[PDB]
């Protein structure tokens, strides 16, 4: 009767059972459809492909994500994702388990309400609860105090918590995320003559980003170095055996997070955004937030990102203060893990929306602890 | 381009 | 440090 | 030889000549700069834009205000504001006229001292005086007794005056103002999926606030109504032709003034703040302050604000007493008007700091009647 | 069977056992409650926090005092203070010990009557007595003659005693106290641009007051000095590492005690108030009161306060007379100490209200020696 | 009720029944007519001869093909071919069986439409379907992925398929085929004094090509060898007993496929054409196409052709990739075989155009899956 | 000393002098070489032919373009183009005039660097500047605001400009252009039996495209019409007197620009690409970009293209907005014209790279205003 | 009520 | 590998 | 010579 | 954020 | 509208 | 001077 | 086919 | 503000 946990993010879907250390399903939130005439009718060709199935056939599919910037925009595709998650990936009947789902803070309310309707009416879940990843990331870190900087494929957000109490007026959110860094990389590679256009190519460029990019701890020095040296150049083999050689794009891509102006945003970079979140908090709480800067989410995996963040925050913050970044290797999974913990606490078993309650209260019930 | 009047 | 242990930590905190 | 009057507020700059009924210059306190690469060098592109010029080009500028919460933080930008006010907006040589400037009570002393230095050394004004808007608001109301609640873009403040004498220990000040209400509205609109992020978008949201928001005279009943009715919904056309439909945000935004907790402040709302100011006054003066509650400033323009204030004050104050709110339609201009009056009184012509005096006394002279 | 002694002041609660030299419990009279949404339900979050517990979490609590100007206004919060004092701070069963409590002179009678009801009906104390701190301060000074100037967080009062007899018609009381000095300091720091608004910030400002302020022995000379010198400036580190630099606020704050006009009071300063108390006494007693000016209470801890008082009293009083100020370092504890002494005297064991007597006499019994 | 299968190619007509391993009719697509005066009227001389009948009498007939470069140009002759195929070669009534016919990709639409009209109106076939040989060649190879290089007497074409989906924008077609190689050989043999002019002689030269030619795996080395050696010379006996000795024509003929310039074409050779087809495909698909290069068609029978193709493709393609050529011995029959398979699949029985549908829809129906 | 202006596009080379209304040289970017054995040695036969010379002899040359998709791939051929442009077409010594060259946005940096090296080292130009055609197209339109949709033989691109400032993050580029439409037309004509294979034939098909094709304002209605009518059919006379009759290919060819899927691209059509560029711009700028949609480039010459674009954009864009397309008849020349203007402005004479500067700075100097 | 009139009111108050 | 077997292979693929 | 305007 | 140690 | 005129327009804009 | 001693002082005063 | 790893 | 009709 273990609760199901499912982090339906914009990039990957991480799902499994409560009370455990890893998702069992980690396939991408991608639904693809053929973009070409089928001819070999005799093989039983499909109309659509999902997740790993879709990426394995990406060169013939217009791969699309149902979720963009944390918002579900394509509900038919989202039900396909869920359907496969429950029956083909986890092999579990939804009727037999309550389910914990996640969402970004400061999202549209309708996103939560529609997701709830589907779980109760299409999957017949007996109970449901929706959590904010930033909160789950502290449960997963073993603590009740700190700022979680959750930076994934969809959105980047900062949520300070102190002694388990949230400070919602200090939530900062940027719609700058891994998907944009990827788009930026697709454009920057143009300079060296490489041209990635299609969605299959987008996934290739994503793979490149994941293996070659790093965070400069001094952007200008890395630029000066690149301009005078081959030592920063790396090769990568494309799926067709073609070799692509990449230079300073390796650090100019993630630099966007510190300089969003690179993609046209006037918005503050992540170190200033984090800093501002601290500044919006009562002065008495600042010391503890600085000492508990918690990173989570896939884009926090760039080598050097934690080090760059420390350097940047210490340049904004007053001196004579401990500024500490917590960045465990499971940054990709801490949200799922938090879900795994929360759903297993006895203290949480009164937080579930029972289908019976939903059916009498209507959607307003999903906003208990809306935050 | 995913929000409703801004992205 | 693992969910089984993190649960024990949080259950202890809640009770205390 | 008419004195110049210039209310260099945080939102708008209201300026003109003494002895008249309106400012001639009413442009915003905004200095913007290009945030994008210029390419058409052949058009004579500028480095910065000011006021209406800047708002007219806002989609390409990082519009910023030089004044925040009543304090001047960017002096270079402030000199640009003044420069344009004097030479391009009012078309007047500063050397030929004495100038009356304004400031919030309980501001940093340095703000007054620096402003003075600039007027005497950069604009060569022959004489200067600095007034408190709360005082000017009573001159403009034709009376010597009452509490002025001046609530603008920058700060909100309460200054009781009795028979022209001030009661400085009863001054109340909140750093809750129209700019915060605007920021709150930007956040609250998130719930319906609208997302305004940039500074140009901030100005759009401000325009929305100004046309759609109103004060609930019963917050809970308006919420109950909104929850059960489309009759409170209004549409607005965004600059690109996109229609945005707004529901209970129409009254949840200004409600912040009564419930500052909505934006994280623990502070008293404006009706309790006003009440407390009265309570800090001698018991003998309370009757007259209750009978002369004077509203001024741009945020006092929300429909229903005066009515809500009466209802709230009468719930705090003892019964069997006349509680009266004075709210003439020129709430946006009463400060400028007070300046126009004061600078024209013969009784005031000894209050001016002559440049000659400044040059011998130094900055301490600006604090005559510091208050 | 040692009596419990508990000085439930407006600032701090000093409590312990009779017959000893110090309170064991010295936590603040503060009850705080969360002002933000709790999210981490799994941590067992509380509804309220008390004393040191509350200050340790002050950045998320609307810390409030149950007692203001010596009067208990919030009885639910006061029972929480007592509850913790008895069971968590002193670890003692109230049923096993009689209890000595304190109160300001010239307070509302109801304050004494309600406090008594609670001790007999909620804590089941077997016996009770209520003392006036000004009297306890002489027991603690080893003498039966003099004027006690007790100036704490709540109120400031003067009670002349001669040969153990009180002169009640000469009691002077001001509602000017450390909490007002703190509020004044919060306002005065505005001048240098610092802004402390919230209750957590109030406690920060209190800490500042306690470390940086001093009494000018010549106010005008200190002002002239400050106006011409950096030698009086001191830095302080705020909890978030931000440094605040404070100038003449260091002595303009405590000056309020000599010039209450600084906060709007027309009332006499403490040196004139003390003097007037002496003048209301029979001429034959004046010599002994002048020779035994006894200071007690936390605000008498400002450096230079005793010296300023001597200088001021000698300027009011006739010459050729010994004017002596007694100011032992335990000014913060002399009241508790007096309680510790009084409750231990055999002569005092008939002064206790036995619960049995209360239950037959009713509340009028608490006014034996009402004074 | 077994479907008839008939690959009406430009060279040979391969026809038989679905569900079997070989055509039963494999006669040439040749209709000949006497080119000389008949004199022995008493023998019942014919006006025309078909297929093997015609070749057996070729020395007196102007043998012509009805199909050139994959296009039917002589419809009267084509009906004769079909007539004999159905009634004299296969001995089957067309009315009793549905029929699967084939055609080149990128042919004129009219070729398909006219063929359809004839089958429905002249042969009364109850149903019809037209397939592309390149597709049939993968069914016959047991796979759903790869590029079929079908090089026959008529045309040479490349059609990539991935997971059964076709990539039509990557279809490459050359009008260089076995008939041109034959014409080139007729010309090249001139150098050694042999002269083949007539159509009967064309068929003789074709026979020579089929037995003596091979693909050089290094053209220049074979030329250098021929220029210095008799070891590459082979004899052939012409029908009249005359011996013809052939030298480097043995490899200069098929070389045309790699160097079309030999016959005046500026077009890419077959290895570059294949390569380009791969390059027109999404990068993600290239690896699988390289690993599944499928050869079919009669001209792929030259000894050494598969080996030359591997050598050439590996010189164009990036290194570190598996380039694999599939060349089963039944290259002459794989198309017919694919037809035999396709027509037998239950999945295909809805693909047939029923005569009833044709008669209501008109010719547009033949382009379902036109490709 | 008039600057030379030379738009070395992929299709045509437009070159002449600054300060004038037309290029003097408008020959094609084609270098051809004989593909056949020369025999009449006595006529002084050439190795290569250029531009009009080459097209005039196209039936014997493998005509090739040095530039593909806006990138120079064959530098030897490009120097021949330049050589002839300077000495045989314009009859001018390069040493005597500075030269303005053009390039596509988002091209490889090396393309600019190599072009620069050649102009300074091979042609000894005293100075050089490289411009982006999209910018030049607004100078030529007399305005500083709008989106230029430049669609030529090489690439199609969208560059929004506002008040002369560029919005580089909103640049959209497709590698769909007139050369692809031509290739598509070569393929589509197959359906009616016409077959154009060689490069000379490619140029013939291009001529056909230019005279017969038009944009359907309703694609499905034109298809339905074609399917039922001869009224859309047009004849064309091929160079050998052969008449070719063309049906719906007349509009199915340019339709590719709206439906790139026709040639295998998954990419957005030009109306969605334009729209997306607007969406990537700040909301405040959208109104002006919609009102200034500027078309330039040779493929914008199809009849009906401007009308189709308006219809399409108004179906994507919100209603209640003015959507305006600017399409002057000189769409083929507006780029050259912009060059003619820019090079003549006094404001531009500091933008030139002086050879002296290049020789000290190296290639990085060419990226001033890289964009 | 207008500056000309408000001035007259205040000048009168000052003189009185 | 023979039509009977190739049919079985493709029928299996279609069904799967 | 079999196409219609090319072979 | 405009004061000096509080906003 | 012609280069001579477009130049005059832009020179005027630059100077202004 | 300490409560134990101050008590002794006051008890002595009361008795005397 | 003109870019470097895409056309 | 803590008394009853004076603070
Ligand atoms: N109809 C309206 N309702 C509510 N607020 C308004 C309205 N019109 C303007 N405002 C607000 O008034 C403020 C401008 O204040 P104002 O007193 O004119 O100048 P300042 O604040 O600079 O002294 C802005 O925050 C603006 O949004
Ligand atoms: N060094 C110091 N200088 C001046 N005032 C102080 C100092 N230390 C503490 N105080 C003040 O003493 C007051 C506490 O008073 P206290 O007599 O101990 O308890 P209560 O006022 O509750 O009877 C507070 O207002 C506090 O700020
Ligand atoms: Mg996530
Ligand atoms: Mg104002
Ligand atoms: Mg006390
Ligand atoms: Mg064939
Ligand atoms: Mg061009």
């Amino acid at each position: 009767t273990t609760a199901l946990v499912c982090d339906n993010g914009s990039g990957l879907v991480k799902a499994g059972f409560a009370g455990d250390d890893a998702p069992r399903a980690v396939f991408p939130s991608i639904v693809g459809r053929p973009r070409h005439q089928g001819v070999m009718v005799g093989m039983g060709q499909k109309d659509s492909y999902v997740g790993d199935e879709a990426q394995s056939k990406r060169g013939i599919l217009t791969l699309k994500y149902p979720i963009e910037h944390g918002i579900i925009t394509n509900w038919d595709d989202m039900e396909k994702i869920w359907h496969h998650t429950f029956y083909n990936e986890l092999r579990v009947a939804p009727e037999e388990h309550p389910t914990l789902l996640t969402e970004a803070p400061l999202n549209p309310k309708a996103n939560r309400e529609k997701m709830t309707q589907i779980m109760f009416e299409t999957f017949n879940v007996p109970a449901m609860y929706v959590a904010i990843q930033a909160v789950l990331s502290l449960y997963a870190s073993g603590r009740t105090t700190g700022i979680v900087l959750d930076s994934g494929d969809g959105v980047t957000h900062n949520v300070p918590i102190y002694e388990g109490y949230a400070l919602p007026h200090a939530i900062m959110r940027l719609d700058l995320a891994g998907r944009d860094l990827t788009d930026y990389l697709m454009k920057i590679l143009t300079e060296r003559g490489y041209s990635f256009v299609t969605t299959a190519e987008r996934e290739i460029v994503r793979d490149i980003k994941e293996k070659l990019c790093y965070v400069a701890l001094d952007f200008e020095n890395e630029m000066a170095t690149a301009a005078s040296s081959s030592s920063l150049e790396k090769s990568y083999e494309l799926p067709d055996g073609q070799v692509i050689t990449i230079g300073n794009e390796r650090f100019r891509c993630p630099e966007t997070l510190f300089q969003p102006s690179f993609i046209g945003m006037e918005s503050a970079g992540i170190h200033e955004t984090t800093y501002n979140s601290i500044m919006k908090c009562d002065i008495d709480i600042r010391k503890d937030l600085y000492a508990n800067n918690v990173m989570s989410g896939g884009t926090t995996m760039y080598p050097g990102i934690a080090d760059r963040m420390q350097k940047e925050i210490t340049a904004l913050a007053p001196s004579t203060m401990k500024i500490k970044i917590i960045a465990p290797p499971e940054r990709k999974y801490s949200v799922w893990i938090g879900g795994s913990i929360l759903a297993s606490l006895s203290t949480f078993q009164q937080m579930w929306i029972t289908k019976q309650e939903y059916d009498e209260a209507g959607p307003s019930i999903v906003h208990r602890k809306c935050f | 381009p995913a929000w409703x009047a801004x992205c | 440090m693992g969910v089984a242990d993190l649960i024990k930590k949080f259950e202890s905190i809640s009770k205390e």
